[PDB]
RNA sequence: GUGGGAGAGGGUGGUGGAAUUCCCGGAGUAGCGGUGAAAUGCGCAGAUACCGGGAGGAACGCCGAUGGCGAAGGCAGCCACCUGGUCCACCCGUGACGCUGAGGCGCGAAAGCGUGGGGAGCAAACCGGAUUACCCGGGUAGUCCACGCCCUAAACGAUGCGCGCUAGGUCUCUGGGUCUCCUGGGGGCCGAAGCUAACGCGUUAAGCGCGCCGCCUGGGGAGUACGGCCGCAAGGC
RNA sequence: AGCUGUACCGGAAGGUGCGGCUGG
């Protein structure tokens, strides 16, 4: 599916709303492409900026470990 | 001796070698083995079979120190990754978690000439 | 940046008649304001080679407007040039 | 011989060749070999040069390092009698003995060679190093290298080879070989140069070691002030900076001079200057 | 004369006294630079996705302020001097761009 | 002029994490590294693999794109300040105020130079190992910063700038509206008429026209010679 | 796979370093 579809209404510029932002990160703490998030470019740009900001604030992980083979 | 009975395993998988290091929860290594320790030299060290024997040998030693179960962490993307995981899985230790921990730069130091040309 | 207040006061000062925003005098005054601000900036920032082009363009535009004004009515040109302190 | 080359290669089941005739005579014309002068050839190959050389050579010694090419040297040089093959590497040999032995009856020798360039320069350097009593050398040696061998003291050619040879011998470009004469086009031009030895060194023999050390030091960072070169490359020299500044004054060489713009005379003067003053 | 959001992440292992003192000092410093507080939000304790100063806990303060621009940098330089405060971030108050509605 | 919009446009401060190297502490022992296969090298003064702390330099993974911005060169972590260009709507103001431009003046990747710092990784020259180059292990300049020079290129879309006219279809970035659609500005593919020696171009013209500038006159010798200007020099015109 | 600006080359039938181009 898509991350946007698997979500209600929310703000993209909210750099503290961790519960929604975590939905846009893969198993590893990496930003998902538009292929997965299902956003327009402007939306993707704003989301990536916010993600980086939250990363700095320590709320979101820069990197992590995938628990598989 | 240590009789920790529960530790973890670090599998450094390279293109040239595979090294398995068994360790306590605290991270202090207890025993280790590689492709070279078995007796292989040169390119033979890189083979998946070498990785299998390395994993089995390290596991046997760790059992001799009285372990029962580990938590395997794999680093690198060499040719002995899956073979080492499989070997350690059925060696008798009760592996609980398999974790990928490949350390990659965030576009840091400039790589060697052979590894450059990357877009 | 130039706030709306700063611009407005200049517009309402240099206007020929009330509601005028587009006479040559108003354009020259606004360009002068921009040029002064940018000159201060560039005086501080020596290695801002990208803004210097902006300054050159602004100066050129001001010179063209002044040439036209002088050609049309010399008196207004003299009054403007003295009141703005251009070329002195 | 272009027509005969194919025949000879095919007849044995078989690499750059001077197939053409006129110029092989011209190179030995410049080489000036007679019944009075013998020849040591190190690159005989198939023996193309050897035939026309021995047509007017006093004595012919040839060095072949590979015995795969050996079986064909005899039968291709059947009529000629002057030929004597020493299946020895010239670098690993002792040319002094061979000079004393084969050419004892003969009068003079001038080396003429045609060998791959990746082997050329070390051989010439060795033949110069050991002070053999031979008249001269004639080699075609990748023109871009020959210019560096001659290399008037400027124009991107005056390096360190230039100083060495001009300290040992004389050099000057003799002939340009037009491309494509070789059956495989070598994508590069070659030049025949001649070296003529001299009686003793060109300049002071005060310290060969220190002279060459200074030569190497001054040309490490070619694009650099000579003073910077010396303070950098010369051993320590950081704490001896003031000494260098001192010595450069009385030698009448300016600090900011880009050592690539020096003469052998100036280099000799500086070699004498720094030695016995630096330490 | 613009609107900013000031985020402070400070040492979580502060008792009532120390925490009150830190809040008071940062408030005084904020007021010192001609800043006016529109609102304050106290999010308390949160779980940091990675350790900061070896401690996986952080105390979060969020101020909406309105202040002169040419001061803001200095303010940050002022607020980052205490050893108790770990992270200080000042961001221009933007608008809530709404999508998926 | 008013209202709004997008952006790795530029400069100055300041901090975030990943990774490499090095130092210290702990635990543990015989290889590690490297290749097509090996060797040089490092290691019993304890190397590799592991955990913890510290030092420093350089670059910013995911998003990231056939994307965006700039006159070109070129420009990617994030925050703030200062600042240039540009688009759209309203159609409010001036009333031809325009286009181009020999000289001049400024900018100008990389590689180089001078005066001082800095130096983690990589790496000309150089030093060694295998097998002619290639490949492997080291390594100075250099790569980084400040100031001052240098002024070159496959500096390219090999296409000078401005304006007007001449079928469309499709993808995409970004504004506006009366939002199935309509109307602006960028970036790409396929194609009417037409053009071209052909390849191909084709509303982003290499079509049809007007204005201004630059340049060409068979190859080699030759970007060489001499002269002049500039540069510390290499060299540039 | 070549080409190119610049800088070196005491194992130059040419090689390498830093960038650029497709005229592969």
């Amino acid at each position: 599916a898509k991350v946007k579809a698997t979500l209600g209404e929310f703000d993209l510029r909210d750099y503290r709303n961790v519960e929604v932002l975590k939905r846009f990160l893969s198993e590893t703490g990496k930003i998902l492409p538009r292929r997965r998030t299902g956003l327009s470019a402007k939306e993707q740009r704003i989301l990536a900026k916010t993600i980086k900001r939250a990363r700095i604030l320590g709320l979101l992980p820069f990197t992590e470990k995938l628990v598989r083979k | 001796k240590r009789q920790v009975a529960s530790g973890r395993a670090y599998i450094h998988a390279s293109y040239n070698n595979t090294i398995v290091t068994i360790t306590d929860p605290d991270g202090n290594p207890i025993t280790w083995s590689s492709g070279g320790v078995i007796g292989y030299k040169g390119s033979r060290k890189g083979t998946p079979y070498a990785a299998q024997l390395a994993a089995l040998d390290a596991a046997k030693k760790a059992m001799a120190y009285g372990m029962q179960s580990v938590d395997v962490i794999v680093r690198g993307t060499g040719a002995g990754r899956e073979q080492a995981i499989r070997a350690l899985q059925a060696s008798g230790l009760q592996v609980k978690s398999i974790v990928d921990d490949t350390p990659v730069p965030h576009n840091g130091c400039r790589p060697k000439k052979k590894f450059r040309k990357a877009s | 940046p130039i706030t709306k207040e700063e611009k407005q006061k200049v517009i309402q000062e240099f206007a020929r008649f009330p509601g005028d925003t587009g006479s040559t005098e108003v354009q020259v005054a606004l360009l002068t304001l921009r040029i002064n601000r940018l000159s201060e900036h560039l005086k501080v920032h020596k290695k801002d080679h990208h803004s210097h082009r902006g300054l050159l363009m602004m100066v050129g535009q001001r010179r063209r407007l002044l040439r036209y004004l002088q050609r049309e009515d010399p008196e207004r040109y003299r009054a403007l040039i003295e009141k703005l302190g251009i070329r002195g | 011989t272009p027509i005969r080359t194919k025949e000879i290669l095919k007849k044995y089941g078989f690499q750059n060749f001077l197939i053409d005739t006129n110029i092989l005579n011209r190179i030995v014309d410049h080489a000036e070999v007679t019944e009075k002068t013998g020849v040591i050839e190190i690159g005989p190959g198939i023996g193309a040069l050897t035939e026309q050389l021995a047509k007017r050579a006093k004595k012919v010694v040839a060095f072949e390092i590979d015995q795969r090419l050996l079986p064909i040297l005899k039968d291709t040089l059947s009529p000629y009698e002057n030929v004597t093959v020493i299946h020895q590497d010239v670098l690993k040999a002792d040319v002094k003995s061979v000079i004393e032995e084969q050419f004892q009856d003969c009068d003079e020798i001038m080396v003429v060679a045609n060998l791959p360039y990746y082997v050329t320069t070390p051989i010439i350097m060795k033949l110069l190093e050991e002070h053999l009593p031979l008249k001269g050398i004639v080699v075609m040696l990748q023109k871009e290298v020959a210019e560096r061998m001659a290399a008037d003291p400027s124009s991107k050619e005056y390096g360190s080879l230039s100083i060495a040879v001009q300290f040992y011998t004389e050099a000057k470009t003799v002939m340009i070989v037009p491309k494509t004469v070789f059956v495989p086009q070598p994508n590069v031009d070659s030049a025949v140069i001649r070296l003529i030895l001299r009686d003793g060194p060109a300049v002071d023999v005060e310290n060969e070691s220190f002279f060459f050390q200074l030569i190497k030091a001054s040309f490490a960072q070619r694009r650099k002030t000579l003073l910077n070169n010396l303070v950098n490359n010369l051993p320590e020299g950081k704490a001896q900076k003031s000494t260098i500044e001192q010595v450069l004054e009385e030698t009448n060489i300016d600090g900011k001079r880009r050592g690539e713009s020096l003469s052998i005379e100036e280099f000799a003067a500086l070699s004498n200057g720094l030695y016995k003053a630096l330490f | 004369m613009r609107r900013y959001e000031v985020n402070i992440v400070l040492n979580p292992n502060l008792d009532q006294s120390q925490l009150a003192l830190e809040k008071e000092i940062i408030q005084r410093a904020l007021e010192n630079y001609g800043a006016r507080v529109e609102k304050v939000e106290e999010l308390g304790l949160r779980r940091l996705a990675y350790p900061i100063a070896k401690d996986p806990q952080g105390y979060f303060l969020w101020y909406q302020v309105e202040m002169p621009e040419d001061r803001v940098n200095d303010l940050a330089r002022e607020l980052r001097i205490r050893d108790n405060v770990r992270r200080v971030m000042v961001v221009k108050s933007q608008e809530p761009f709404l999508a998926n509605a």
